[PDB]
């Protein structure tokens, strides 16, 4: 309900690197005072959360246009089992930056060869039990 | 030489206009490509919904 996100995806086989472009976003819900939020998008490889990339902060727009580009130096063999995460955050100067949305893209569903660029609907990020342990015994 | 220069000016203008035509041709072609990709997407989704609605119609008329 927050809005949609237009992004670009393609792989450069000449340098063996992933080219992820953040085009823009639309119809984002407002969380700030003026009637518009201050959005910025954090993008990182889904498999390992290392070297996350963040875009510049846009002031008071529910339709931010970033038109930015990020490069993930990852071989083509490892790429297949690697996912992409694009999460939209709301900037706040005096508090925690609340997450507006998130989107995950499996690299086995992605087809490289033609330059991909699409709009995808944003969804609410996941917050389960912490322990995840089990004990087995018998009663008689 | 006036004959020649006049012609020279003409050729220069033609040069500039040709350059602009080049730029326009590039923008044109690029956007044509992107729109073609979009059309491919449209036909994918349209076939998907075609199958969806055929199966759904069959299942709906099944309970009649
Ligand atoms: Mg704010």
């Amino acid at each position: 309900k927050l809005g949609k996100l237009q992004y670009s995806l393609d792989y450069d086989f000449q340098n063996n690197q992933l080219l992820v472009g953040i085009i823009q976003a639309a119809e984002l819900p407002a969380l700030d005072m003026g009637g518009t939020s201050d959005p910025y998008v954090k993008v990182f490889l889904l498999p390992d959360k290392k070297k996350k990339f963040e875009t510049k902060v846009h002031r008071k727009t529910l339709n931010p246009v970033f038109n930015e580009q990020f490069t993930f130096k990852v071989p083509y063999s490892e790429l297949g089992g690697k996912t992409l995460v694009m999460a939209v955050y709301d900037f706040d100067r005096f508090s925690k930056h609340d997450i507006i949305g998130e989107f995950k893209v499996p690299m086995n569903t992605v087809d490289f060869g033609h330059v991909t660029e699409e709009w995808r609907d944003l969804q609410s990020a996941e917050k389960e039990q912490e322990k995840l342990g089990d004990i087995c015994f018998s009663l008689r | 030489m006036a004959r020649e220069n006049e012609m020279d000016e003409n050729l220069e203008q033609v040069s500039g206009i040709i350059g602009n035509l080049r730029h326009m041709a590039l923008d044109m072609g690029n956007e044509i490509d992107t729109q073609n990709r979009q059309i491919d997407r449209i036909m994918e989704k349209a076939d998907s919904n075609k199958t969806r609605i055929d199966e759904a119609n069959q299942r709906a008329t099944k309970m009649l």
